[PDB]
C-alpha cells in the first residue's frame, strides 16, 4: 500500500502523508445508529481524504464513497495443510 | 598368459583408480535446477557441491547441505543416518581406499614371488571397493529422494566400479593358477 | 540339517534345488511346504499390488467440488465477515452444498480470528481446511514453516479498490492512475515483490522402495566373504601346524 | 534407477560367487563354479529358471540366498507396479503454467499478431514475461 | 483444455457515456447483481450448463 | 443428518494349520513305517 | 482386468445417474414429469433438468411406447423416467428386457 501511494502520488503531482485507522477497523455500518466507522467512516466524516488499503468493494460502501478502478483480484479460496522406509518391501506382509 | 594377464591387471587397477577418484573429486554427477551460492538455474551438483551452468551466477559453487534444519524437522533416526552417511560420502571413500589398497598388494605381489597369499588379498580388496561403490551409488540416489540428469562423474564410477569387479575376477584367477601350478609341481 | 534348510530355503524362494525328497514322509513335508510358500508368494505379491494400485488412485483436493463431495477432512470461514454472506446467498449447487455442511457440522469448523484458523489448519495436519480470500492465502503460503498451500481456483470475484470520498477532485486522476498502473504492470511488480520476492517459502518405482533389498543384499555378500575368509584361514593355520 | 542397480548387483553376486566358489584351494575343483558359470547361475536365478548347478559351500550358499531373496522382491515389485499401471490409467499435463512454457522450447506459444495480449507481453518488467515474448 | 492462473488481471464493464444519468445506477446495480452472486449464476449458465 | 493394510495372520492362519497337520503327518507316518520296520 | 471388472458400479439410484453422462436419460416431451424436473430446487432433480435441456440429440419422447422402445433399442445407452407403477407392470411384460 505505501509503494501505490508513492506511485499514486507521483502520479497525481501531490505530497502525502500516512496515517494509521485509529480503530484499526476497515469499516462497516451499524445499523443501531447508522454510524460509519473504520477508513470508510475516516472518509465519510472528512478526516482523511484517501483511503489506500485493501478495502473490498462492496455496494453497501460504493453508495456512500467513490471506489477506483480494483488494482488487485481476489476471491474465496481453498487452503490446506501439507518419503518411505527403507525396509518398506516387507509392508504387504505383517511382521 | 602369465605377464600378459599381470599387465592387465595393473592397467585395470590404474583405470578403477583413476576412475573412482575423479569421481569422488569432480562435481559433475548430476544436472537439476535449483539455487546458486546461497531463483532457480539449471546447475551441476556432484558429491561436495553445486556449481551454476549458465546461470546469472555461472561459474560460482556452493556446499550442498545435506541436514534441512530450516524447519527443524527430525522424522525417524533412519532418515538422520542416510543424511549422515550421505553427507560423509564414507562409501565412495571407502571404495577408494580399498581400490588403492588393491594396487598396493598387486605392486607387491612383484616383490614376493613364493607368497600367494598378497594376491588373493588384493583380489578381495578389489572385489570389497566394488560393494562400497554399489552401496554408495544407492545412497546417493537415496539422497535424491529428499527433471534430473547423471553427470558423467556417475558414469565414471560405474565404470570403476566395473572394472574393479573385473580386476578382482582376474586376481582371483591368478591365485588358482599359481596355486594349481605349485601342487602340479610338487606332486611330482 | 544343512542341507534340509538349504531345501526348505530354496523352496520358498521358488528356485532350483539339487535335491528333492524321495521317502513318503519327505514328500509330505516338500508338499505342504511348497503349498504354503505358493500361498505366501500370491499373497505378497497381490497385496504389493493392491498397495501400488490404491496408491497410484488417490485423488488429492483440488477444486471445491471435491471438498463438498468429500466429508473426511473438515472446512469452515470465519465466525462472521463477507464469506459468510456470500455462502449464504449463494444458490449454487456446490456452494450451497458447502454452507449446508458448514453450518450443521459437530465440533464447530468456524474460527474466530484468521491467524487462529490458519493455526487450527497447521496443527490439523490435514484433517481441517480453510476457505479465505486468495490474497492472503497467498501470503500466508509463502511463509515460515511452509506447510500451507492454497488449492483451486476462486471460488467468487472481489476486488480491492483505492477509496474516495464522495464528490472529490481526487476520484478520476486516481482511477486513471490505477488503469494506467496496471496497463504497465506496475502493479504486478508490486505483487510479486511483496508476495514472491520477499517470501521465505513418479508412477514408476524408486530406488528408495526397494533400497532394503539391496542392503540386504550387500549385506549377506559381505558376510559370505568374510566366512569363506575365516573358513580358508583356519583350513591354512590346520595346513601348517598339521605339517 | 532400479535397473542400473540389478544389473551391477547381478555383477557383483556373481563375482562374490565365483569368489567364495573358487578361491580356496582346498575346493579344488570339486564344485562346477566358474566366473561364466556364476554368471549363468546368477542369470538363472534372476529370471527363476531354475539352475543346472548350485552352491554347496556356506558362503555360496548364503550369496544364492540373498540373491533369491532380492530376486523374489524385485520380480514382485515389477510384477504389482505393472498392474498398477495397468490398472489406473493417469493422465499428465505436459504445460501447467507459464514458466513451464518459458523453460522449455518443445511445444511453441503465441498471441496475436496485434492486440492487447501482444502488447501487453512486449513491453514487461518480469523475468518470465520477458523470457516468453 | 486451460491451464494454471491468470497471467494478469483485466476486467469487463458496462459503457456509459460520460455526463449521463445512467452510470451510477448501473455501477450500483452491477455491485447489488455481483454481490448476490447472480453474475456467478448467469456466468455458469452460458459457460457451463450450456 | 448428522452422518489398504497389511495382511494380518488371520488372513493366512489356514496355510499355516495345514502346514503344521501336514508336518505332522509326516512324522506319524515316518514313525509308522520306522516301527514297522523294527517289527 | 480383473479390478476394474470388479469396481464397476451399476446405477441404483437417481444421484448416480445424474453424475454421469455414459447412459443417457429422459423424460416424456410432455407430461407431469417434465414439468416437476422443470420445476425443482433439490440438486439432483435440477441437474437432470440441465441435462435434459442441453441434451442433443433430444431425450424427451413423445410417448410412453416410443420412450420404451427407444430404452430397449439402445442395449443400455437410455434411461427413460416414468411412474413408478407402470414402468413395474412394463417390466414383468415379455420379454423382459426392462
Amino acid at each position: 500500500c505505501v509503494d501505490l501511494a508513492a506511485e499514486i502520488a507521483k502520479h497525481c503531482g501531490f505530497k502525502y502523508k500516512l496515517t494509521i485507522v485509529g480503530d484499526g477497523k476497515y469499516g462497516a455500518r451499524d445499523a443501531d445508529t447508522k454510524i460509519w466507522n473504520g477508513m470508510v467512516g475516516e472518509l465519510v466524516y472528512g478526516k482523511a481524504d484517501i483511503a489506500i488499503a485493501p478495502l473490498t468493494i462492496t455496494l453497501v460502501r460504493e453508495e456512500v464513497i467513490d471506489f477506483s478502478k480494483p488494482f488487485m483480484s481476489l476471491g474465496i479460496s481453498i487452503m490446506i495443510k501439507k518419503k518411505p522406509g527403507v525396509f518398506s518391501f516387507l509392508d504387504p506382509l505383517a511382521y | 598368459d602369465r605377464g600378459v594377464q599381470m599387465l592387465l591387471t595393473t592397467v585395470g587397477a590404474f583405470a578403477a583408480f583413476s576412475l573412482m577418484t575423479i569421481a569422488v573429486g569432480t562435481d559433475y554427477w548430476l544436472y537439476s535446477r535449483g539455487v546458486c551460492k546461497t531463483e532457480e538455474v539449471m546447475t551441476h551438483s556432484g558429491l561436495w557441491r553445486t556449481c551454476c551452468l549458465e546461470g546469472n551466477f555461472k561459474g560460482l559453487c556452493k556446499q550442498i547441505d545435506h541436514f534441512p534444519e530450516d524447519a527443524d524437522y527430525e522424522a525417524d533416526t533412519a532418515e538422520y543416518f542416510l543424511r549422515a552417511v550421505r553427507a560423509s560420502s564414507i562409501f565412495p571413500i571407502l571404495s577408494v581406499i580399498l581400490l588403492f589398497m588393491g594396487g598396493l598388494c598387486i605392486a607387491a605381489s612383484e616383490f614376493y614371488k613364493t607368497r600367494h597369499n598378497i594376491i588373493l588379498s588384493a583380489g578381495i580388496f578389489f572385489v570389497s571397493a566394488g560393494l562400497s561403490n554399489i552401496i554408495g551409488i544407492i545412497v546417493y540416489i537415496s539422497a535424491n529422494a529428499g527433471s534430473y540428469s547423471y553427470g558423467w562423474s556417475f558414469y565414471f564410477g560405474a565404470l570403476s566400479f566395473i572394472i574393479a569387479e573385473m580386476v578382482g575376477v582376474l586376481a582371483v584367477h591368478m591365485f588358482i593358477d599359481r596355486h594349481k601350478q605349485l601342487r602340479a609341481t610338487a606332486r611330482a | 540339517i544343512f542341507n534340509s534348510l538349504w531345501f526348505s530355503l530354496g523352496a520358498f524362494m521358488q528356485q532350483g534345488c539339487d535335491i528333492s525328497p524321495r521317502s513318503l514322509s519327505g514328500r509330505i513335508v516338500g508338499g505342504v511346504w511348497w503349498f504354503f510358500t505358493l500361498i505366501i508368494i500370491s499373497s505378497y505379491t497381490a497385496n504389493l499390488a493392491a498397495f501400488l494400485t490404491v496408491e497410484r488412485m488417490v485423488s488429492p483436493i483440488e477444486s471445491a467440488e471435491d471438498l463438498s463431495k468429500q466429508t473426511e477432512i473438515a472446512y469452515g470461514t470465519l465466525d462472521s465477515g463477507s464469506t459468510k454472506e456470500f455462502f449464504r446467498r449463494s444458490k449454487i449447487a456446490v456452494f450451497d452444498k458447502m454452507w449446508t455442511y458448514m453450518r450443521s457440522a459437530e465440533p464447530s469448523v468456524f474460527v474466530r480470528t484468521t491467524a487462529e484458523g490458519v493455526a487450527r489448519v497447521r496443527k490439523s495436519k490435514g484433517k481441517y481446511a480453510y476457505l479465505l480470500e486468495s490474497t492472503m492465502n497467498e501470503y500466508i503460503e509463502q511463509r515460515k514453516p511452509c506447510d500451507t498451500m492454497k488449492v483451486g481456483g476462486n471460488l467468487d470475484s472481489k476486488g480491492y479498490d483505492i477509496a474516495t470520498p464522495k464528490g472529490s477532485s481526487l476520484g478520476t486522476p486516481v482511477n486513471l492512475a490505477v488503469l494506467k498502473l496496471s496497463e504497465q504492470g506496475v502493479l504486478d511488480k508490486l505483487k510479486n515483490k511483496w508476495w514472491y520476492d520477499k517470501g521465505e517459502c513418479t508412477s514408476a518405482l524408486s530406488l528408495s522402495n526397494v533400497a532394503g533389498v539391496f542392503y540386504i543384499l550387500v549385506g549377506g555378500l559381505g558376510l559370505a566373504m568374510l566366512v569363506a575368509l575365516i573358513e580358508f584361514c583356519y583350513k591354512s593355520r590346520a595346513e601348517a601346524k598339521r605339517m | 534407477e532400479i535397473w542400473m542397480c540389478i544389473v551391477f548387483a547381478y555383477i557383483g553376486v556373481s563375482v562374490v560367487l565365483f569368489l567364495v566358489s573358487r578361491f580356496s584351494p582346498y575346493e579344488w575343483s570339486t564344485n562346477e563354479f566358474g566366473i561364466f558359470n556364476s554368471l549363468w547361475f546368477s542369470l538363472g536365478a534372476f529370471m527363476q529358471q531354475g539352475c543346472d548347478i548350485s552352491p554347496r559351500s556356506l558362503s555360496g550358499r548364503i550369496v544364492g540366498g540373498v540373491w533369491w531373496f532380492f530376486t523374489l522382491i524385485i520380480i514382485s515389485s515389477y510384477t504389482a507396479n505393472l498392474a498398477a499401471f495397468l490398472t489406473v490409467e493417469r493422465m499428465v499435463s505436459p504445460i501447467e503454467s507459464a514458466e513451464d512454457l518459458s523453460k522449455q522450447t518443445e511445444i511453441a506459444y503465441g498471441t496475436l499478431d496485434s492486440g492487447s495480449t501482444k502488447e501487453f507481453f512486449r513491453r514487461s518488467k518480469i523475468a518470465v514475461f520477458d523470457k516468453m515474448w
